[PDB]
């Protein structure tokens, strides 16, 4: 079973940055993009971008370029080599970033595309 | 004339049924490679035998066209002659009797094994 | 970019029977997702390409639509339906619709 | 007469979409080239020397390039046939040992970083009682700082083992056919317009598809069949940020590479039967790997993707050209193989650009690597022994792998950056004019006849 | 703590394990079960 796995909740001062670090595992974390979603307070869902695990290619939301950087590891175990760390990192942040952040990932039927998100991390509370 | 092999795909049934022994030839002959090599190799010959397999528990060994015995039920397509023979394509006409041409099979197995254990009782009395 | 908009913004309906939850796009052409988030809890994804349910969603949940109108059908209403849904086309999400007792 | 029978039909015209192991076809001058060195061009069956496509007239069939499969078979055959070729060649497990490295013998501007770290190193002997120093020569990407001395290892010491590819092995991309068995068609796309997905008019049946080369290459694919009149565009889902866009040329933008020093290669007896392939001194000058492509042809073809792209984002718009936005270096530059060693070209300057509504060339700098980690490799990684002299390859540009940012905000500035990352674009991108069907030619059909009594 | 009947089924083993790099080595521990190991032969 797919599993992705956030770190905790945190208060950020404004001008500060934030990362959040996704584990991810129960399948071969090559294989799939993962991207990051922010749902805020009054406003929705914002979604920030993907990343590739292979090399680890990325894409940010026009909006928030500058701002977001987002990086993988993947895992060193040799018994277990399949799962891997997803990170985001956001910054200059203002209250308006106050918001709970989402590591997802697509489902992976054949007729399942790129952004319907079958698989969600438990969310991290970001309070600026 | 000689268009090639699947030539005939947009031609009107009546003029693709002219073509069938072009089609009917080109279907048999035409260490990681060395695999693949050999279960395409396979494939080919029971994919082959399985149409003579039918052909055979039919009466239809001759082969290409060949009449039989069970009569056109009108539910399969109900179109008259002009319009699938001098009009619609095998593409196109395969679709629409696909959802029975393995019950109207099972009409075929049946009619022959009764025209043998007939045809004997015929050669017996005389 | 493509702007979703949800209507109605709340509904409210009694278990048993059966809510449409409509996603109008900017744009036509596209399948459309549906997410449901109950109160406190993580998304959960219902519907994919327009009308595919997700894995363990149950045959209640209907979705439809073509060019621009898009639909969330959810049959027989179970006291868990009760939640908020939203629409999603790519990056793109609408605001929400809430279903209420 | 009224009443219809049944007959049945062998040798009709019809098929079904399917899916199915393909095999190989190459030339006879393949094997001329012996030497021991291409991969399985010798397992693999010959090509047509008189060649046939029947055309197949008043048909249209529904194409779709993004839901193939003989691209994922390719890649994967490409991916096994290249392991198969590593299974003789030698383990440089000793290799993995502390290093003691310098820089090499240079007089350059402190701005100017060592790209070339001279490694000395006790090594194994022939013999299980000895052991020898020994130095060679090492490129900054294939060690690591490890901790007033300044020693190092292999970067692959914590990630994977490895392997020296045998040099009496070839990297060359040769043609390959995709031959279907049997009563299996390929049906091959015509049309000089066609976007990869959809209904096609002009089509044809054919036993094996064309000469297509397994040209492993981020950023802009080289080599490849180009188009016959407009530069296509072509993607799964254009809208959507997340997928990428494959660009496919119209004409040719020759482009030139190479590494500038005349390397040697010495011969270290690991023993018995093992030995390893040290680079040896740098015989004249220590220059910059790099290729050119004329700047006069690199704005005229993008001129054309630009005229292309407005078809998709409007009249009114601008597009410009960035460079890659981070990530692994397999990704983040132009790689590919050159007489044998790895590159690593910096594209920056190509994809440096601005277009509105209404004489030299581009030297673009490059690095080089010797154990290499493509494929998205985990477990097991290869060296590329040193290639003795000089090195320098010629190339058309056949097209690229763009990527829009997803920012939006309805903006008529949505730029594009060149991507990579999955090799399976690169086969999409030649596999784009073929399907594969099974073929079933049991007909059966009423015509007023019936059989004899 | 187990009365001295109760034989001790866990022994937990040191040994000069090997490095990713031939130069070194590590001295590393690991816990073995009794049917595991075999005594060799005041250690
Ligand atoms: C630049 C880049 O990134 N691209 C590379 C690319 O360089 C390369 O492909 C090369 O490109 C270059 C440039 O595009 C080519 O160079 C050009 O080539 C021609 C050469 O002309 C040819 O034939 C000439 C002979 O002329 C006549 O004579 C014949 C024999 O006598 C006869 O059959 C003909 O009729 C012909 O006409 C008349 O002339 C003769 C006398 O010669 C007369 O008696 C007859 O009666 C006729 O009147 C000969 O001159 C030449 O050697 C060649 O064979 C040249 O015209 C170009 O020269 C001009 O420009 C030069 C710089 O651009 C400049 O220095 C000169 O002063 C000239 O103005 C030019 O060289 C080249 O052929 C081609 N190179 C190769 C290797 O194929 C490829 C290769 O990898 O990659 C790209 O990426
Ligand atoms: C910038 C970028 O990222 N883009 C690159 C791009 O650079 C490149 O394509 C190039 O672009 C540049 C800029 O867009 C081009 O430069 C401009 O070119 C013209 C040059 O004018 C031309 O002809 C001039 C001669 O003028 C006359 O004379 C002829 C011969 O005598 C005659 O037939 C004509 O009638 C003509 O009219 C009159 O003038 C003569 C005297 O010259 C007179 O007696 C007659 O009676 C007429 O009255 C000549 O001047 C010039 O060499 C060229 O041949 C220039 O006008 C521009 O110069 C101006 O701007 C310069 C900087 O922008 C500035 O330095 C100057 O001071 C000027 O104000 C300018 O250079 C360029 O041609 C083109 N380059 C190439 C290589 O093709 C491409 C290439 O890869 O890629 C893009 O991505």
């Amino acid at each position: 079973q797919v599993q992705l796995v956030q770190s905790g909740a945190v208060i950020k001062t404004p001008g500060s940055s934030v990362k959040i670090s996704c584990r991810a595992s129960g399948y071969n974390f090559r294989d799939y993009s993962i991207h990051w979603v922010r749902l805020i307070p009054d406003k929705g869902f914002e979604w920030i971008g993907w990343i590739k695990p292979l090399w680890g290619a990325v894409s940010y939301a026009r909006q928030l370029q500058g701002r977001v950087s987002m990086t993988r590891q993947l895992s060193q175990d040799p018994d277990d080599p399949d799962w891997g760390v997803a990170y985001m990192e956001f910054s200059g942040l203002t209250p308006a970033d106050t918001a709970e952040y989402f590591c997802v990932r697509r489902g992976s039927c054949d007729y399942c595309g790129d952004f319907p998100w079958q698989y969600w991390c438990q969310g991290t509370v970001v309070v600026v | 004339v000689f268009l090639g092999f699947l030539g005939a795909a947009g031609s009107t049934m009546g003029a693709a049924s002219m073509t069938l022994t072009v089609q009917a030839r080109n279907l048999l002959s035409g260490t990681v490679w060395g695999i693949k090599q050999l279960q395409a190799r396979v494939l080919a010959v029971e994919r082959y035998l399985r149409d003579q397999q039918l052909l055979g528990i039919w009466g239809c060994s001759g082969k290409l066209i060949c009449c039989t015995n069970v009569p056109w039920n009108s539910s399969w397509s109900n179109r008259n002659l002009s319009e699938i023979w001098d009009n619609m394509t095998w593409l196109q006409w395969d679709k629409e009797i696909s959802n029975y041409t393995q019950i109207i099979y099972g009409l075929l197995e049946e009619s022959q094994n009764q025209q043998e254990k007939n045809e004997q009782d015929l050669l017996a009395l005389d | 970019e493509i702007v979703l908009t949800q209507s109605p913004g709340i509904l409210s309906l009694s278990p048993g029977e059966t809510a449409t939850l409509f996603c109008k796009a900017s744009q036509g052409g596209n399948a459309m997702t549906w997410y449901q988030k109950r109160r406190g809890q993580v998304p959960r994804l219902l519907i994919y390409d327009t009308s595919r349910r997700a894995s363990g969603v149950p045959d209640r949940f209907v979705g439809s639509g073509s060019g621009t109108d898009f639909f969330l059908t959810i049959n027989k209403l179970d006291r868990e339906d009760f939640a908020v849904y939203y629409c999603q086309q790519f990056e793109f999400f609408g605001l929400g619709s809430e279903l209420e007792v | 007469a009224e009443n219809l029978w049944v007959t049945v039909y062998y040798g009709v015209p019809v098929w079904k979409d399917a899916e199915t192991t393909l095999f190989c076809a190459s030339d006879a001058k393949a094997y001329e080239t012996e030497k021991h060195n291409v991969w399985a061009t010798h397992a693999c069956v010959p090509t047509d020397p008189n060649p046939q496509e029947i055309h197949l007239e008043n048909v249209t069939e529904e194409f779709n390039m993004w839901k193939n499969n003989m691209v994922e078979q390719m890649h994967t055959d490409i991916i096994s046939l290249w392991d198969q070729s590593l299974k003789p060649c030698v383990k440089l497990t000793p290799l993995c040992v502390t290093l003691q490295c310098t820089n090499v013998t240079n007089n350059i501007t402190d701005d100017m970083r060592g790209e070339l770290k001279n490694c000395s190193f006790n090594m194994t002997t022939e013999l299980r009682d000895k052991k020898q120093k020994v130095y060679s020569l090492f490129y900054r990407l294939d060690v690591v700082q490890i901790n007033s001395n300044k020693e190092y290892r292999l970067i692959n010491c914590n990630t994977s083992a490895c392997t020296q590819a045998c040099p009496k092995v070839s990297f060359e991309p040769i043609p390959i056919h995709y031959c279907a068995p049997a009563g299996f068609a390929i049906l091959k796309c015509k049309d000089k317009k066609f976007n990869g997905t959809g209904p096609c008019p002009s089509v044809s049946t054919v036993q094996c598809t064309h000469g297509i080369k397994p040209v492993v290459s981020t950023q802009l694919l080289l080599n490849g069949s180009l188009a016959e009149e407009e530069v296509m565009i072509r993607s799964e889902n254009i809208t959507n940020n997340a997928k990428n866009i494959l660009v496919q040329f119209n004409t040719p933008v020759q482009i030139n590479c190479t590494r500038p020093n005349n390397n040697t290669r010495k011969s270290i007896r690991i023993g018995p039967g093992q030995a390893f392939y040290a680079t040896g001194d740098i015989i004249g000058d220590i220059r910059q790997a790099h290729c050119n492509v004329s700047k006069a042809t690199w704005n005229e073809t993008l001129g054309k993707v630009v005229k292309q792209l407005r078809k998709h984002f409007g009249n009114n718009t601008i597009i410009r050209f960035a460079n890659s936005s981070g990530g692994d270096l397999e990704v983040t530059t132009h790689s590919f193989n050159c007489g044998g060693e790895f590159f690593y070209c910096n594209t920056s300057g190509l994809f440096n650009s601005t277009w509105i509504s209404n004489n030299d060339s581009i030297t673009l700098p490059c690095r080089i690597k010797q154990i290499i980690n493509m494929w998205q490799r985990i477990g097991q990684c290869m060296y590329a022994p040193p290639i003795q002299g000089v090195i320098r390859c010629v190339s058309n540009i056949t097209g690229l792998i763009l990527t829009r940012d997803g920012g939006s905000t309805n903006s008529t500035t949505e730029t594009f950056r060149p991507g990579g990352g999955d090799m399976r674009d690169n086969w999409r991108s030649e596999l784009y004019k073929y399907k594969v069907v099974k073929i079933e030619p049991l007909g059966v059909a009423p015509t007023r006849c019936k059989r004899r009594v």
